[PDB]
């Protein structure tokens, strides 16, 4: 599977297995759930671009050992 | 090494 790297503002960087077909919108939501909070909270940001939850690892141009970089919302969701 | 987050669709540990 391809893996990519969340790079947190706690200087953080974890790995992200993601599967090359499955929806964005899938593992937007629940990794939100494995942070401890709902979904729309945080924003992922790919190249400076949200990932929309309507896209998926094939576009874009996502490779092996990328980095993706979340914040929290200013609404909080 | 850091977790690796278990997401893809194969294992059910959704």
């Amino acid at each position: 599977y391809i893996k990519l790297k969340v790079i947190g503002q706690d200087s953080s960087e974890i790995h992200f297995k993601v599967k090359m077909t499955t929806h964005l919108k899938k593992l937007k939501e629940s990794y939100c759930q494995r942070q401890g909070v709902p979904m729309n909270s945080l924003r992922f940001l790919f190249e400076g671009q949200r990932i929309a939850d309507n896209h998926t690892p094939k576009e874009l141009g996502m490779e092996e050992e990328d980095v993706i970089e979340v914040y929290q919302e200013q609404t909080g969701g | 090494k850091v977790d690796v987050i278990d997401l893809t669709i194969e294992s059910s540990s959704d």
